[PDB]
DNA sequence: CTTGACAAAAGTGTTAAATTGTGCTATACTGGGAGCTGTCACGGATGC
DNA sequence: GCATCCGTGAGTCGAGGGTAATAAGCACAATTTAACACTTTTGTCAAG
RNA sequence: UCGA
């Protein structure tokens, strides 16, 4: 059965979790809508800004091109094609523009190609050079004007001026204390009344506006520059801001006019426009500073944030400071807007493509056909989409991981803040953050509140506004409105709470809980405005999964959620018998599972294929991917749960995913949780297991592997992948199927080829002795040398995967000298092993301490042994309680085995769960006592000894005394080992737990002798790199604080680069001799060299004053 | 003082500015190679400007050009935008750029470095193991005393010889008792090290006497791990070791673990009883 | 053969330098597109620094260290170990003399 | 211990006309108690035929000598229409719990 | 820890001169294959081993015992290196 | 959530500020090693075990 | 990468050094190997 | 293929500023300790390998193959050696290689370095 | 161990075919070009 | 000497990750390299 | 970018 639980309900759902990647780039798609009929932003936006492109007025060459549409369609390949070719998921899209003579009036139209741009997939994660990767959301303060308090004056107040990022100048408003005032722009102090020169105004207009307001009027007074007029002083400060070109008149109205007027160099965001309009108190319609109106400039802008500063400063109410941080005054870079940037001024580069190719030339052979270019275009958007900060590998480790990651957002990246500017307020949580963005769940690390993850209700229009739900009420009546009010509109109204006192839709008590701008006020029936639709906004995706999260504190929750990020594959995953209610909608938005699209029935289900033939009366099949790898080796599969044939509604799931149990995320599973010190191998939040799940294969997981190697054509001449080796044995030529790649369901150790090549080595005469060697034994020198590819330590298994493609075959390209390649997926089967991470939702982390016998364990009346037995140390330190209600409510529940939905901050409380207690013990002393038996004799000692401290009510019998301490969560066990009682009570119960991404099976390293780096003979590092560690300065001092000074000396020398040290080294152990000391570390001999590229002197003394040769007999000239 | 205006300007050896390929095909090299190219390229068309008796302009500016691109190849940001490679936004790294700095050829490889023979893994709990002890993964001390284990198989019978050895051990994970008990015969005795990053305590490296145990973890003393600063919690030691007999004196003698179990800093105890230890005891 | 107990540093003088150099590096390019064997000046000449190859020459009419420290009359290479390829440095001569930024820049701004 | 099926590659890849993939096949191995006539045979074989849209279970097994099976009511396979399928297992006898990592 | 630790610190004014003395001895005991040392049959540091019980060829546990005893001597400037070290790989091979 | 959240970051940045103290530390006393087992100073400097209290 | 001024390679304790009995009184009498001369 | 030119060294990859390209890439170029101490053997276990050859056919076997001054010496210089025809020297190459092989199919030592 | 005969490996001489380096083009072209931001602390030179 | 600028720093090891794309031309001299012819050396063979 |  399923029973769940809670008080507060949902009046809506959650909107798709997928859509503020995929509706946002959507917007910038314009995909299916007409040619004509078009948003104008977006790419739309990246077009009608770069057109119309122009070059002469009416004269000897003139040229205008003019822009029409830009057919979407024709991908090349579907996504799988893609993946496995390596190229990039795209489509061509088709620009059709007209090529206009300014003199013949000549109309030539031209469609042309601009190109292949990357286009979305179905989850909303694009594909690139092969691989899945994603775009991060990127957040900025939104475009406006801005008023804070003078960091400077002390009382005084400052504004602030900027649109999308280097699309615009920053502006300030401040006033130096001269009494005067200075607004300073780009690195220079300019007084106010200076920039009014070409404005339009002059000591008039000025003084008509200044005193309408306070004692402002003085310091935007001049006499030396007033007296002169728009076009005269207009070559002042073009004069200071740029001496780097002569001071002309004719050129003051060209490089001042860029700045602003240029609605393409100033361009200004939508949202920009819109807040700081609405912000000021006027209206605006272009989004730059001032328009170009038939010589001199016009305003619109600086009258405004003028008037709204001055008033402001003069403390008129309703001009106040607007706040910084704030979600009203920030807006975020989604999918849309980022691409739809980089088109613009991207495609700005191909207007500099155009613009200067049409006038080398004759405009008599003349149309965009030889005029139009691609790679600035295509490869500007290139370049978005991989080596900026917001593009990244996809997080395949789980479909909740892509989920979330997509719901990511980072202040990071190409024009937000930088790692080494941040503050305290750059990364805390603003009062009106509330359900918006989660405010816990971020990186454990130097990352703490820097990237934050979305919440649940809250949205994002086009304007970059986030949006939380609300619930508007009159009078105690709750209204099936449902309030997307915005942050800055947040904070004006009184909203309430989820958890206020519903009864009968209406009011209950008379003070409810309440606030204003995240100030929390107790309120009455009547000052009631809003409400929440649920407390699930007020966190994210994987922090909502935590059942009692109100038990746990904030740390650990959000290691819980970074870790359920952290979570891998699980082959017979459970999903947590425990849960939040949420994982339906969890496995449905992950688009990582196969529903029924409408009412029909099953034909076959065949775990390839699963047909289906709908009511509509069509035939229509879903067919599966079973076992895929993906970017972090985590496999995924779809398990087909319907039978040969039957008939279903419409949303019913035919087929499950990586992890996903009837329509439910599994991560880990629910299996027998114990509570005490095990012989100490639990010790300070380590774990512990039993061998029994082991055999039922509870935690165990399948991990793949990709593995490729190059036929490169060297300058000695080409090589081939194939099945021949001058001198290997027929032993390791077995797995080879008939080509010289490994078959299809070979195991390979790590030692194994999985593809050979062959080349043919340079040619040099062996050494004496190796001459010899090979005279000896006649071995034919075969000038072809094995190129074969082997695999790394530690990886091995069988073989799924094989695909081979050669250069010329269909549909792929290949290196420029490079003739086949190999890729073959490794596929194995990895068991939980002793060390690995593991940890449950409420965030108490650990690794595995030795797996315990079946035979040996702590099992109870009815012999059934517990699978794990956890320390109680972690707990009181990070105070988590959340695992106990958690263990507790699956103590109860396994013996009754129906569900438990506990949302968060509503579900489960202490009576409900005892009553749950209760119930299970009646109907266990009822198992046991109809099967005949009865109260154990030791469960009497345990009872008795605990009845000394209170802990079971003395003067009732051991069977009330079972039932109250089973129901305060802790049982009777009996050692495993010697059969004999604990001294007490240990809680125990059914709990969710996890298998962590971490594996001891990779993180595992060791290393002789390996490589070197060529720059400096210090060896390697990295794991598949074949490296050792590195000492760290540190580490050498702490070395050195032991007085360990030959360990030390080894350690810089012999044992790490040293000529003949590590040599000589080698030399000695091999022969059991003892290592002799070590000349010149020859990073340092390195450091002497470049030291003397410097012209530095590098004299090496000795015990008196002589030089010493370093270099023995090396630069003597 | 005159030597500051040095007219000859010293060219670093070849091999000190790598250029090399790889299995891809194509080749890399260091940025100094581009800087030092451009350099003498100004040089040179300076050169044969000079004779030819060029414009006293041109000379000049050429002159000019000179001296910026040399500098450049030194302190390169010191004077404007740093030359880079044309089209990238990367800094052509000169001289004075890896001198200095984080990653510098100082701190990154005088004052620490890379070094032979070592490797790490994941920790777990020794309630078993005493104050000189320390699981040792399997795998991993096979694959680290290697040269220990290749004299040990030359001492004990089972191939003839040294080479023998290396190439009875590395093809074939045919560990069978042969190897599996001749590395106990080198590993008694001499110990090993143990350190849990960040080092701060000198007793964030300890050393411990290798026990090979079965399994890809390390096991480790539950009391020296607080003086590790480490929990459980799925954290990761380095291993190391002393080869000199010399420094293998140093490393049981005073860098044994089981030797300095005080605090260097406070004069208290170091490995004091922890946690569970404490709870049953005192209860 | 001498304990280094001392390390000293002072201003390299432009003969001194000229003694360290094994020669002036004229062809400001790699190597040839074709060959890839260091330029005739090349940065990376084998001609001066020291051989590609280990105790070798460059035409190869030396091939052995029968030969050691001989230099080649068809290619004029001295025979011997690679390794001196990181230990022998270059030079180039300057048209007009030209100081270094350093002593200039720097805070105290020694020549200042 | 011992599998054999004369269709697959692998412990993964799907066989036509069956529901669960090879290795959810084998969650139904495991689970599976078989005791021997014979306290003296420490190997043996067993042959397994299962076309058309027929179900597969224990039971459906081809019985021999000094075999029986403890649970024909185990659920294997759901044969969708049509599926053909051959099998064949040794099970064999020995102590305590061995993975199948540690034994060819 | 290490048997016979408290004593030998307790001889060394140094506690890195215990090091010193150490290490020289141990390496000229794996110098001469162990017959130098003062150590009789029954003072053999012999190692526990399932094949056959053996001395442990380890120079350091051997340099232990070898002090442990005091039969040695240690000092600063002793005797010119020269005849020091001449007659000491003449005595042994 | 707010407070601790502020927390966190702070012990973060200041672990970052660890490291600097440190590394300057050991750049500086470094060079101190002991040597001479009595240097023979005469000079000496006394520390009171009785320290006052502030206001009372 | 030399030998660290201090600690077992100290400038003080680096100098100390060591003999086994037997060969002890080896050199012991060798040194009087020079009275005749 | 040629077009493309040298990838600079100091291309940081990953996501961080401190992740390298020019210090990833293995030195191939000079001898590793394995590769010293496995010379090293192949020299020794072949010296050793030489004294159970005739006095006169292990000299000469020096020069054929190239061992004593690392220049290989023709059958006609090793001929005016021994004051032997060159022919002489051949045979003698002959049973020298092949008494040698008898004592490696045997001894089993140098079955090594088969590559 | 050696002599003559002879096949192939190797040496050398001379050319054809490729690769590479150089000079020049004439209506008139005559002072670039690209932007960027949300630290922080202290030490020094330098402009008040 | 008083405010105001260039200058130098800022945590440990790791795991991975990665791969890419602008620009005039034509005749001709100067060599370089590939081709070819043929002498000699050297290694093999038949048989003293 | 994520572990510790
Ligand atoms: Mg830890
Ligand atoms: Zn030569």
């Amino acid at each position: 059965e399923i029973k769940r639980f809670g008080r507060i309900r949902e009046v809506i759902p959650l909107p798709p979790l997928t859509e503020i990647q995929v509706e946002s780039y959507k917007k910038a798609l314009q995909a299916d809508v007409p040619p004509e009929k078009r948003e104008n932003v977006g790419i739309q936006a990246a077009f009608k800004e770069t057109f119309p492109i122009e070059e002469g007025d009416k004269g000897k060459g003139g040229l205008v091109l003019d822009f029409l549409e830009y057919r979407i369609g024709d991908p090349p390949f579907s996504q799988d094609e893609c993946r496995e070719k390596d190229l990039t998921y795209q489509a061509p899209l088709y620009a059709r523009l007209q090529l206009i003579h300014k003199d013949t009036g000549l109309i030539k139209e031209d469609e042309v190609f601009l190109g292949h741009l990357p286009l979305m997939t179905e989850d909303g994660s694009f594909i690139i050079n092969g691989a899945d990767r994603v775009i991060v959301s990127q957040i900025h303060r939104s475009p406006g004007v801005y008023f804070t308090p003078d960091p400077a004056r002390p009382g005084r107040y400052i504004a602030s001026i900027i649109p999308l990022p280097k699309r615009g100048p920053w502006i300030d408003l401040e006033v130096e204390a001269s009494g005067v005032v200075t607004m300073k722009v780009n690195k220079r102090k300019f007084p106010l009344v200076l920039l009014l020169r070409v404005l339009g105004y002059d000591q008039e207009t000025l003084v008509r506006e200044l005193s309408a307001y306070g004692d402002l009027v003085q310091g935007l007074l001049d006499e030396a520059v007033l007296a002169m007029r728009p076009e005269e002083a207009m070559v002042r400060l073009f004069t200071l801001l740029r001496p780097g070109d002569p001071p002309k008149k004719d050129k003051a109205l060209a490089y001042l006019f860029g700045l602003l007027a240029d609605p393409k160099r100033y361009d200004l965001g939508e949202a920009g426009r819109y807040k700081a309009e609405e912000k000021l108190g006027v209206g605006l319609s272009g989004r730059t500073l001032v328009r170009f109106e038939d010589g001199e400039f016009k305003d619109e802008v600086f009258l405004p944030t003028l008037r709204y500063l001055f008033a402001l400063t003069a403390g008129v109410p309703g001009h106040e400071v607007d706040d910084i941080d704030h979600l009203g005054n920030r807006r975020i870079r989604t999918v849309g807007e980022l691409m739809a940037d980089q088109f613009r001024v991207g495609l700005a580069r191909l207007a500099r493509g155009v613009r200067e190719r049409m006038v080398m030339g004759s405009p008599d052979t003349l149309t965009p056909a030889k005029l139009v270019n691609s790679r600035p275009l295509e490869a500007a958007l290139r370049e978005f989409f991989s080596r900026s900060q917001l593009s990244q590998f996809k997080d395949e480790t789980n479909p909740l991981s892509s989920l979330r990651h997509k719901r990511r957002i980072s202040a990071l990246g190409p024009g937000g803040l930088t790692r080494e500017r941040a503050g305290f307020d750059v990364r805390d949580v603003h009062r009106t953050h509330y359900g918006r963005i989660c405010p816990v769940e971020t990186p454990e690390g130097a990352n703490i509140g820097l990237i934050t993850s979305l919440a649940a209700y809250a949205r994002v229009d086009a304007l970059g506004f986030i949006r939380t739900p609300y619930r508007r009420v009159k009078n105690g009546v709750v209204t099936e409105e449902v309030v997307y009010m915005t942050a800055s509109e947040e904070d004006r109204y009184t909203i309430a709470q989820a958890n206020t006192p519903l009864e009968g839709d209406r009011i209950a008590t008379d003070r409810v809980v309440a606030r204003r701008r995240g100030e929390p006020v107790i309120v009455a029936p009547e000052e009631v405005e809003f409400m929440d639709v649920s407390p699930k906004q007020v966190f994210s995706l994987n922090t909502n999964l935590i059942p009692f999260l109100e038990h746990d504190d904030a740390n650990r929750a959000l290691m819980g959620s970074n870790m359920q990020t952290q979570a891998v594959p699980l082959i017979r995953a459970q999903a947590p018998v425990v849960m939040t209610g949420l994982e339906e909608r969890v496995v449905r938005d992950s688009l990582a599972a196969l529903y029924a699209e409408e009412d029909g029935e099953v034909v076959k289900v065949d775990g390839t294929r699963i047909a289906v033939r709908y009511e509509d009366g069509r035939l229509v099949e879903h067919p599966l991917r079973r076992y895929a790898r993906s970017n972090q080796g985590t496999a995924f599969d779809q398990r087909p749960r319907v039978r040969v044939g039957q008939r279903v509604k419409k949303g019913d799931l035919l087929a499950d995913g990586p992890a996903s149990e009837e329509g439910f995320l599994a991560l880990g599973q629910n299996v027998l949780v114990a509570i005490m010190p095990f012989d100490g191998y639990n010790f300070e939040d380590a774990i512990v297991i039993s061998e029994e799940l082991l055999k039922r294969d509870f935690y165990t997981s399948i991990h793949i592997e990709r593995y490729e190697i190059e036929a490169r054509d060297t300058k000695l001449g080409p090589e081939r992948i194939t099945r021949d080796i001058p001198h290997l044995s027929e032993a390791a030529l077995r797995d080879l199927d008939e080509e010289g790649i490994v078959r299809i369901g070979a195991e390979v150790k790590p030692g194994d080829i999985l593809v050979g090549r062959t080349s043919f080595k340079g040619e040099q005469e062996p050494s004496p002795e190796e001459r010899l060697l090979r005279s000896i034994f006649g071995e034919k020198a075969r000038d072809v040398k094995d190129t074969s590819l082997r695999v790394p330590p530690g990886e091995g298994g069988i073989v799924v995967g094989r695909l081979r493609l050669r250069r010329g075959d269909p549909g792929v390209e290949l290196k420029p000298g490079v003739r086949e390649v190999v890729r073959v997926f490794v596929a194995q089967k990895r068991k939980l092993q002793v060390g690995d991470k593991l940890a449950n939702r409420h965030g108490n982390k650990g690794v595995v301490a030795k797996i315990l016998p079946v035979e040996d364990m702590p099992h109870l009346p009815d012999g059934t042994p517990v699978d794990v037995i956890l320390n109680p140390l972690g707990v009181p330190s990070r105070m988590n309680l959340g695992q106990i209600l958690e263990t507790h409510l699956g103590l109860a529940g396994y013996f009754l085995g129906q569900r438990y939905i506990s949302p968060v901050f509503d579900g489960a409380t202490e009576p409900e769960i005892k009553e749950l207690l209760a119930e299970a013990f009646n109907l266990y002393f009822g198992k046991r006592q109809g099967e005949g038996f009865g109260v154990d004799k030791r469960e009497k000692e345990v009872l008795a000894r605990a009845e000394k401290l209170g802990l079971v009510s003395p003067g009732k019998s051991p069977e009330e005394q079972l039932k109250e301490l089973f129901d305060l969560g802790k049982v009777v066990l009996y050692d495993g080992r010697t059969g004999e009682p604990f001294e007490g009570p240990i809680v125990v119960g059914q709990m969710f737990i996890m298998k962590l991404y971490h594996m001891v099976e990779d993180k595992m390293h060791a290393r002789s002798t390996g490589p070197y780096s060529l720059i400096t003979q210090q060896p390697l590092g990295g794991k598949a790199q074949f490296g050792g560690q590195r000492f760290g300065e540190m580490e050498v001092w702490a070395l050195e604080a032991y007085g360990a000074a030959h360990t030390l000396q080894e350690m810089l020398t012999i044992k790490s680069d040293d000529i003949e040290g590590r040599n000589a080294a080698y030399q000695a152990i091999i022969k059991g001799e003892d290592v002799p000391e070590p000349s010149v570390p020859e990073s340092f001999r390195v450091l002497v060299k470049e030291l003397q590229a410097l012209a530095l002197d590098v004299q090496t003394l000795d015990e008196k004053d002589n030089p010493v040769d370093i270099f023995e007999g090396l630069a003597s000239k | 003082p005159e030597w500051m205006i040095l007219e000859a300007v010293p060219v670093l050896p070849p091999d000190l500015r790598p250029m090399v390929q790889v299995d891809g095909g194509r080749f890399a090299t260091s940025d100094l190679n581009d800087l030092y190219r451009r350099l003498i390229n100004r040089n040179n068309r300076l050169k044969k400007l000079l004779a030819q008796g060029a414009p006293e302009i041109i000379i000049r500016n050429e002159k000019r050009m000179l001296q910026e691109a040399v500098d450049a190849v030194i302190d390169n940001g010191r004077r404007g935008s740093p030359v880079t490679n044309p089209g990238s936004e990367r800094p052509l790294r000169s001289l004075t750029d890896i001198l200095s700095g984080k990653q510098g050829r100082f701190r990154q490889n005088l004052l620490g470095k890379r070094v032979d023979y070592s490797g790490r893994s994941v920790i777990v709990v020794g309630p078993q193991l005493k104050l000189h002890q320390c699981g040792l993964p399997k795998r991993m001390a096979l694959e680290l005393f290697k040269p220990f284990l290749l004299k040990k198989m030359e001492e004990k019978a089972f191939a003839p010889n040294v080479k023998a050895a290396r190439r009875m051990l590395e093809r074939q994970r045919d560990i069978k008792d042969e190897v599996w008990d001749a590395l106990e015969e080198v590993i008694h005795g001499k110990v090993v090290l143990l350190n849990r990053a960040p080092t701060l305590h000198r007793l964030g490296i300890q050393a411990f006497q290798p026990v090979l145990v079965e399994g890809q973890s390390i096991q480790l003393h539950p009391l020296v791990c607080e003086a590790f600063n480490a929990d459980f919690d799925g954290d990761q030691m380095a291993v190391h070791v002393p080869l000199s007999s010399f420094a293998q004196a140093e490393a049981r003698i005073q860098m044994l673990s089981a030797h300095n179990l005080l605090s260097p800093a406070s004069g208290e105890p170091l490995a004091k009883p922890s946690r569970d230890i404490i709870l049953g005891l005192y209860y | 053969k001498k304990e280094v107990r001392k390390v000293r540093i002072a201003l390299a003088s432009p003969e001194k330098i000229r003694s360290w150099s094994y020669g002036e590096v004229e062809k400001p390019e790699t190597i040839n597109y074709r060959t890839l064997k260091p330029e005739r000046d090349g940065l990376f000449d084998e001609r001066i620094f020291g051989p590609i190859k280990d105790y070798e020459c460059a035409c190869g009419k030396y091939k052995r260290q029968r030969f050691e420290g001989k230099v080649c009359e068809r290619c004029g290479v001295e025979v011997t170990r690679s390794i001196v390829r990181r230990y022998r440095m270059g030079h180039i001569e300057l048209a007009t003399p030209a100081a270094h930024i350093w002593f200039v820049k720097d805070v105290p701004s020694k020549i200042g | 211990t011992s599998v054999y099926i004369e269709d697959v590659l692998h412990e993964f890849s799907t066989i036509p006309g069956v529901k669960e993939d090879v290795v959810e096949i084998i969650l139904n191995l495991k689970e599976l108690v078989v005791r021997f006539l014979d306290p003296k045979m420490a190997s043996t074989t067993l042959i397994l035929r299962a076309e058309g849209p027929k179900e597969v279970r224990a039971g459906d097994f081809t019985p021999s000598a000094d075999v029986e099976i403890m649970n024909p009511d185990l659920h294997i396979a759901t044969l969708e229409e049509g599926g053909k399928l051959y099998m064949e297992v040794r099970v064999d006898r020995g102590v305590g719990y061995v993975p199948a990592e540690r034994h060819g | 820890a290490e048997p016979g630790i408290d004593k030998l610190f307790g001889m060394v004014d140094s506690k890195y001169r215990l090091t010193v003395v150490v290490a020289k001895r141990a390496q000229q005991l794996l110098r001469h294959r162990f017959k130098n040392t003062v150590l009789e049959p029954e003072e053999r540091p012999k190692m526990r081993t399932l094949e056959g019980l053996y001395d442990d060829p380890n120079a350091v546990t051997w340099a232990m015992k070898e002090l442990l005893t005091g039969r040695l001597f240690f000092g600063e400037n002793l005797v010119p290196e020269d005849r020091l070290q001449k007659e000491m790989e003449r005595l042994y091979p | 959530s707010h407070g601790a959240r502020k927390g966190g970051a702070d012990t973060a940045l200041r672990t970052a500020d660890s490291g600097y103290l440190t590394r300057k530390l050991v750049d500086v006393a470094h060079e101190i090693v002991v040597r001479e087992a009595d240097c023979g100073t005469t000079n000496y400097i006394s520390v009171p075990l009785f320290q006052m209290d502030e206001v009372t | 990468g030399r030998l660290i001024p201090a600690g077992t390679g100290s400038d003080f304790v680096r100098f100390t050094q060591v003999v086994d009995q037997r060969t002890l009184k080896a050199i012991e009498e060798a040194r009087k190997e020079a009275v005749e001369a | 293929k040629i077009a493309q030119e040298p990838v600079s060294l100091e291309t940081p990859i990953g996501d961080e500023k401190d992740s390298f390209y020019g210090d990833f890439i293995p030195d191939e170029n000079l001898p590793s300790p394995v590769e010293a101490a496995a010379q090293s053997l192949l020299s020794e276990e072949l010296e050793k390998a030489l004294s159970k050859l005739s006095e006169r056919e292990a000299m000469v076997l020096k020069l054929r193959k190239g061992l004593i001054d690392g220049r290989e010496h023709t059958l006609e210089e090793v001929g005016a050696y021994f004051g032997v025809t060159r022919e002489r020297i051949r045979q003698i190459e002959n049973k020298a290689l092949r008494k040698l092989k008898y004592h490696e199919s045997r001894t089993r030592k140098l079955r090594d370095f088969l590559e």
